C-alpha cells in the first residue's frame, strides 16, 4: 500500500502496534520466497537518493475481535511490521547477532521433510539467547504431497515431530524470564504452507471459517482441530477417542477439516479431473477470472492454492497476534542490552520503551547509499526521539563515560525511513521504531551508540575491526578490461566500510579484508558485480607488520645520489601502549603539538622535547610509527621536513624485511648535511636518502616481525564443547575463558587464534562440533615472533622467504649496509 | 628494429618487460652485424627510456652551460644507474626505479670519439676539447669521454647531431625498486651483458 510520510509518523508513534522482528530460516527453505509473499501483500510504498535493503516495512490491518486476542497493551487496527534482513548464512555469525540484537520477534521457517536443519537450530539459541519470541512455520509442504505422495495422517505426524524438536530447543535455551515460548498449533502460534506456490494456514484460520457451522467459538473449535479430536461422520459427535463403538478408526480433526480440502484440490486438479475442480471450487468459494478459468496441472493449483490460502495473511496473522511490540519486548530485554547499571535513568527509560527520556538509539549497521559514497547509518530508537538537526553525542566501542575517548559531539544532518531501497526524510522517530540516520558514517565505523546523557553507557557492544589482515592480488585475465576493474575496485571498497582496497609500491591491485570469508565474498561481488570481468586471484595472504627490538647497534648513514645530502639517524621500539593509545586515537597526528606532548610526557614517560619535535606519523600519516627531530642547528632543516615525511610514509608502509607495514618503530634524525643551494635539496634527492637510513636503522635495531591474532567467541552446547579444544590445539591456539550459561548447557569459549592458523577454521570447527558451533572472531593484537627473520630456517625465516620469492625480491634480506652509505 | 625477438618491451618499476639475457646477447649480436658498436649506458626514468628506445634520442634543452650540450653515457653502468631513477617525486611523493639503457652508435662515427684526462663540464677543458675535436664547442658529429669530476669516473658526451644516431637498446642490469638510491651491485651485472660490454679505443689526439 501507498503511504505518505504523515501517516508513516502517525503509524510510528502507535509503538504498541509495532512489530520488530526477523526471519530464522535456511536459504534453501524459501527463505526469500516466504519473505516475497509478505512484500507484495504488505509491502509498503512512499506515495532519488536510493540504499541497500536492510529492512522492509509491512502493514497489516485487522478486525476488532482479533485485536482483543493479543495479550499484550494495544492501540487501534493498524500494525506497522519492521522485517529485519538476515544474513544468507550463519558464517556471518557477526552480523547475524546484529540483525538479532534489533528484534523482539521472530519467524522461524522450518521444512516439513527435513525438519529442523543444524543451521537453523543454531541461529534459533543465539535468538532464544537474545530473548527473542519465535513462531514458527513449517514450508515446503507442497513437495509432502506432489513427491512423497505421504496420506493426511503421515503428513500430521510430521508437523507433530517437526514442533517437537522445534520446541526441545525453545524450552531448553528460551530464558526462564519469558514464560511457556514453546509454540502450539491450536495456539495460533504455528502455520503450515508452500512459499513455491504461496500459500499457507493457521489453525486459527480454519477455526474462524468451520466456526459459524459448529456454532462454536473458535477457541475450542481450534483446540479441536489438532491432536486427539475426532469428529464421527456417522454419529455427527464429537469424541475424545480414536474408534467408535464398533472399534472403528476414527479421522482425527485437523485431517478432517484441514488437510482433507487441501488434499482433494490436490488431486483433482493434479489429475486433471474437469468434472470435480469446478465442483470442488465452488463450495471452497474459489473463484476463478477469466484467463484462470483454463489453466491445468500446477499452473492451475497454484493459482486456486494461492486464492485459497494466501500465504502472506497466516504469516502476519502470527506476526500480528503473537509477536511482542517494542513496549511488551523492550521490558525483559533492556537489562541484557545495556552495558551498564540496571535501575540506570537510561535502562529504565528503554524498559518502559519511554519517548520522553534520553536519547538512547543503538546502530546495528552502517548502510552504503547512492549520495556520494557517503553512508547511512540504521538502528533502533530504544529510548527519547530522534530528530533533524538534533545534537547527539555519538558513542563508539572504546567510549565511557568517564574519559572522552571515541566520544563525537555531533548533529544529525537528517534522519530517514528505510524504505527498503528508498529513502523518506521525517521530522523526528519516537522510541520503539527502526530508523536510519545520515551523516554519522565519519564518526562511526560499523557499530555505536546514540546518546543525549552524559552518564549513559554504551548498549550492548558488537566487536569489529577494520584492520585488514587478509589480503589478496587481483588481475584482469584480459588486459583490455583494466579500466573495468580499477572502477571495479573503486565501487568495491564503497560498498563495505571494512573492505581495503590500494595499490602496492609494484603497482598490484590488493583487496584486503577482515577475514578469509569476508575477503571471498568480497572477490565473488568484485568479479560478479563491481568489474563482471574475469579475474586472476592470487592465493589469500596474512597481513603482517615490521618492528625493531632494540636501539640501531649505531648510527644509520645515508647519502643522496648528488652526494651532498646525508642523513643521520637511528631507531628504536615504541612500548605498545603507546602503539596502542595510537591506534585508539589518543595521541593523535591532527592534535595540538603541545597537548599531545603532555599527555605522552605524564602519561607515558617521554621527555616532552622529544614529543614536541614529532615530525610526523606513519603510514598514512597516523601509523603506530614517528620520526623525531634531534638535530642541532641545522641549516636549513625545515626545507626537507616535507621530503623527510614522505620517506617516512613509504618507508613505513613497506618495511625493508619483506614489504610489510611497520609497527611501533621510532626513528630519531640525529644529524643533517644539507648543500647550500635548494636546487640540490629537492624531493629527488632527500626522499630517497631518509628512505634508505630508515630501512638501515631499522635493520640496525634488531628486526622482528609481529603476526596479526583474532580472539575468537564460540558459543557451543555442552556435548560439542570438546570438539572445540580439539582444534584450537594444532591451530596454536590459547584459551582465555570457558564461561557457561545460566540455566543453558551452553558455553562460550574464548580463545586467541592467529590469523595465519584461522583460513579454514570454520569448516573444521563446524565438524568437530557436528554443526553445533557458532563461531565469532574479531582481530585483536600483533603478537612478535622471538624467531629471526633473518634467519631462513626459523619460523619467521620461513614465513620470510616464501613472501620474498612470491613478490620476486632477492631470496635474501638486505644488510644494512645494502642501505647505509657505501663507505 | 634492434630489440631482438620476443614479447612487447616495456619499462616497468618490477623491471624491464621481456628482455632475458639471451634476447639482449641476440639484439648485440644483430647490431654489430650491422656496422653498430656499444659506447656505454645511460640511465634514467621509465617514460624517458621509453621515448628513447621507441622514439629514439631527440635533442632537449638541458640545465648546463650551451658549450657542452648533448646526450650523456658512461662506460661504467654504476656511474649511468645512479641517473635511473625519478628525478622529482609524484603527487604523493614517491620516486619509482628507473632503467639502464645501452647505447650503440654506427660504427662510422668512431673517428669522431676522442678521450681526455682532464674533467669535463669546465672552462678548464673546453679549450683541450675543442682542440681534439677540432673545432668550437659544442660536440657535434664527435664525442668526448673524461672524468665527470675531478677523481670520479669516466663519462662520455655525444655531441646531439650524433646522438640522434645511436641505437638504443635495454640492459639486462636491473634497477632495485626496493632500494632507490643504493649504489648498483656488481654482483647483479650479468656476466653474460659484461662480456659484451666492452668499449672502443678512443682518440687521445686530434685527426
Ligand atoms: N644520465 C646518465 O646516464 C649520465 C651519465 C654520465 C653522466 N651524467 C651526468 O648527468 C648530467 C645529465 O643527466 P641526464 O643526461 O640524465 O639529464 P639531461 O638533462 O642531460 O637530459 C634530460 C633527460 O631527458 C631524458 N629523455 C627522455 N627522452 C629523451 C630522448 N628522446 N632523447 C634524449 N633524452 C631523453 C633523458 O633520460 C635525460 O635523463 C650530465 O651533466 C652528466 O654530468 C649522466
Amino acid at each position: 500500500v501507498a503511504f505518505t510520510v504523515d501517516q508513516m509518523r502517525s503509524l510510528m508513534d502507535k509503538v504498541t502496534n509495532v512489530r520488530n522482528m526477523s526471519v530464522i530460516a535456511h536459504v534453501d527453505h524459501g527463505k526469500s520466497t516466504l519473505t516475497d509473499s509478505l512484500v507484495q501483500r504488505a509491502g509498503i510504498i512512499s506515495a532519488g537518493i536510493t540504499i541497500k535493503s536492510t529492512a522492509i516495512s509491512l502493514y497489516s490491518e485487522m478486525s476488532d475481535e482479533d485485536v482483543k486476542e493479543i495479550k499484550q497493551k494495544t492501540d487501534g487496527n493498524s500494525f506497522l511490521i519492521n522485517l529485519i534482513d538476515s544474513p544468507g548464512h550463519v558464517d556471518f555469525s557477526s552480523e547475524v547477532t546484529a540483525a538479532l540484537r534489533v528484534t523482539d520477534g521472530a519467524l522461524v521457517v522450518v521444512d516439513t521433510i527435513e525438519g529442523v536443519c543444524v543451521q537453523t537450530e543454531t541461529v534459533l539459541r543465539q535468538a532464544l539467547g537474545e530473548r527473542i519470541k519465535p513462531v514458527v512455520v513449517i514450508n515446503k509442504v507442497d513437495r509432502a504431497l506432489l513427491e512423497l505422495q505421504v496420506s493426511k495422517e503421515d503428513l500430521y505426524q510430521t508437523f507433530a515431530r517437526t514442533v517437537e524438536s522445534v520446541n526441545v530447543i525453545v524450552s531448553t535455551y528460551a530464558d526462564e524470564v519469558l514464560g511457556d515460548v514453546q509454540v502450539y498449533p491450536a495456539r495460533g502460534t504455528v502455520a503450515f504452507g508452500s512459499g513455491l506456490h504461496g500459500w499457507a494456514f493457521t489453525i486459527r484460520q480454519f477455526a474462524t471459517r468451520y466456526a459459524k457451522k459448529f456454532g462454536v467459538d473458535k477457541a475450542k473449535m481450534m483446540d479441536r482441530l489438532w491432536g486427539d479430536s475426532f469428529f464421527n461422520p456417522k454419529t455427527k459427535k464429537w469424541t475424545n477417542k480414536d474408534t467408535d463403538a464398533e472399534g472403528k478408526p476414527l479421522e482425527r480433526a485437523f485431517n478432517m477439516f484441514i488437510l482433507d480440502p487441501i488434499f482433494r484440490l490436490f488431486t483433482a486438479i493434479m489429475n486433471f479431473k474437469k468434472d470435480e475442480i469446478p465442483v470442488l471450487l465452488e463450495k471452497l468459494e474459489i473463484v476463478l477470472k477469466g484467463d484462470e478459468k483454463d489453466l491445468e496441472g500446477k499452473a492451475l493449483l497454484k493459482v486456486v492454492m494461492r486464492k485459497f490460502l494466501p500465504a502472506a495473511d497466516a504469516l502476519l496473522e502470527m506476526i500480528v497476534l503473537h509477536l511482542p511490540s517494542p513496549v511488551t519486548a523492550q521490558a525483559y530485554r533492556a537489562e541484557q542490552l545495556y552495558e551498564g547499571p540496571a535501575d540506570d535513568a537510561n535502562c529504565i527509560a528503554i524498559k518502559n520503551c519511554d519517548p520522553k527520556a534520553d536519547l538512547m538509539l543503538y546502530v546495528s549497521k552502517m548502510v552504503p547509499t547512492s549520495d556520494k559514497g557517503r553512508f547511512y547509518a540504521f538502528g533502533r530508537v530504544f529510548a527519547g526521539t530522534v530528530k533533524s538537526g538534533q545534537k547527539v553525542r555519538i558513542q563508539g566501542p572504546n567510549y565511557v563515560p568517564g574519559k572522552k575517548d571515541d566520544l563525537f559531539i555531533k548533529a544529525i544532518q537528517r534522519v530517514v525511513l528505510m524504505m527498503g531501497r528508498f529513502v523518506e526524510p521525517i521530522d523526528d522517530c519516537p522510541a520503539g521504531n527502526i530508523i536510519g540516520l545520515v551523516g554519522i558514517d565519519q564518526f562511526l565505523l560499523k557499530t555505536g551508540t546514540l546518546t543525549t546523557s552524559e552518564t549513559a553507557h554504551n548498549m550492548k557492544v558488537m566487536k569489529f575491526s577494520v584492520s585488514p589482515v587478509v589480503q589478496v592480488a587481483v588481475e584482469v585475465k584480459n588486459a583490455n578490461d583494466l579500466p573495468k576493474l580499477v572502477e571495479g575496485l573503486k565501487r568495491l571498497s564503497k560498498s563495505d566500510p571494512c573492505v581495503l582496497t590500494y595499490m602496492s609500491e609494484s603497482g598490484e591491485h590488493i583487496v584486503a579484508g577482515t577475514g578469509e570469508l569476508h575477503l571471498e565474498i568480497c572477490l565473488q561481488d568484485l568479479e560478479h558485480d563491481h568489474a563482471g570481468v574475469p579475474l586472476k586471484i592470487s592465493p589469500p595472504v596474512v597481513a603482517y607488520r615490521e618492528t625493531v627490538e632494540s636501539e640501531s647497534s649505531q648510527t644509520a648513514l645515508s647519502k643522496s645520489p648528488n652526494k651532498h645530502n646525508r642523513i643521520y639517524l637511528k631507531a628504536e621500539p615504541i612500548d605498545e601502549e603507546v602503539s596502542l593509545a595510537i591506534e585508539n586515537g589518543i595521541i593523535n597526528p591532527r592534535d595540538d603539538f603541545k597537548a599531545r606532548a603532555r599527555i605522552m610526557a605524564d602519561d607515558y614517560g617521554w621527555d616532552v622535547t622529544d614529543a614536541r619535535k614529532i615530525w610526523c606519523f606513519g603510514p598514512d600519516g597516523n601509523g603506530p610509527n614517528l620520526v623525531i627531530d634531534q638535530t642541532k642547528a641545522v641549516q636549513y632543516l625545515h626545507e626537507i621536513k616535507d621530503s623527510v615525511v614522505a620517506a617516512f610514509q613509504w618507508a613505513t608502509k613497506e618495511g625493508p624485511i619483506f614489504g610489510e607495514e611497520m609497527r611501533s618503530v621510532r626513528v630519531n634524525i640525529l644529524d643533517v648535511t644539507l648543500h647550500a643551494d635548494a636546487i640540490h635539496r629537492g624531493g629527488g634527492q632527500i626522499i630517497p636518502t631518509m628512505r634508505r637510513a630508515t630501512y638501515a636503522g631499522f635493520l640496525l635495531a634488531d628486526p622482528k616481525i609481529q603476526e596479526p591474532v583474532f580472539l575468537v567467541e564460540i558459543q557451543c552446547p555442552e556435548q560439542a564443547v570438546g570438539g572445540i579444544y580439539s582444534v584450537l590445539n594444532k591451530k596454536r591456539g590459547q584459551v582465555v575463558s570457558e564461561e557457561q550459561r545460566p540455566g543453558t548447557p551452553l558455553f562460550t569459549v574464548k580463545a586467541y587464534l592467529p590469523v595465519n592458523e584461522s583460513f579454514g577454521f570454520t569448516g573444521e570447527l563446524r565438524q568437530a562440533t557436528g554443526g553445533q558451533a557458532f563461531p565469532q572472531m574479531v582481530f585483536d593484537h600483533w603478537s612478535t615472533l622471538g624467531s629471526d627473520p633473518l634467519d631462513p630456517t626459523s619460523k619467521a625465516g620461513e614465513i620470510v622467504l616464501a613472501a620474498r620469492k612470491r613478490h620476486g625480491m632477492k631470496e635474501e634480506v638486505p644488510g644494512w649496509q645494502e642501505y647505509y652509505d657505501k663507505l | 628494429a634492434f630489440l631482438g625477438d620476443g614479447g612487447d618491451v616495456s619499462f616497468s618499476t618490477r623491471g624491464t618487460q621481456n628482455w632475458t639475457v639471451e634476447r639482449l646477447l641476440q639484439a648485440h649480436r644483430q647490431l654489430e652485424e650491422r656496422g653498430y658498436v656499444f659506447v656505454g649506458y645511460h640511465g634514467t626514468f621509465l617514460e624517458a627510456a621509453q621515448s628513447i628506445v621507441f622514439g629514439g634520442v631527440r635533442a632537449r634543452s638541458q640545465d648546463l652551460d650551451a658549450i657542452w650540450r648533448g646526450f650523456y653515457i658512461a662506460g661504467d653502468p654504476a656511474l649511468a644507474y645512479g641517473y635511473a631513477q625519478d628525478q622529482e617525486p609524484d603527487a604523493r611523493g614517491r620516486i619509482r626505479n628507473g632503467a639502464l639503457l645501452r647505447v650503440y652508435v654506427p660504427r662510422s662515427s668512431l673517428p669522431g670519439f676522442y678521450r681526455t684526462s682532464l674533467t669535463l663540464a669546465a672552462p678548464e677543458a673546453a679549450g683541450e676539447v675543442e682542440r681534439l675535436i677540432g673545432h668550437p664547442l659544442p660536440l657535434r658529429l664527435d664525442a668526448i669521454t673524461g672524468p665527470e669530476e675531478e677523481g670520479g669516473r669516466l663519462e662520455t658526451i655525444l655531441g646531439w647531431p650524433l646522438a640522434e644516431r645511436t641505437v638504443v637498446i635495454p640492459s639486462a642490469i636491473p634497477t632495485d625498486p626496493r632500494n632507490v638510491g643504493g649504489d648498483l651491485d656488481p654482483s647483479s651485472i650479468p656476466d653474460k651483458e659484461q662480456a659484451i660490454s666492452a668499449l672502443p679505443d678512443y682518440a687521445s689526439q686530434p685527426g
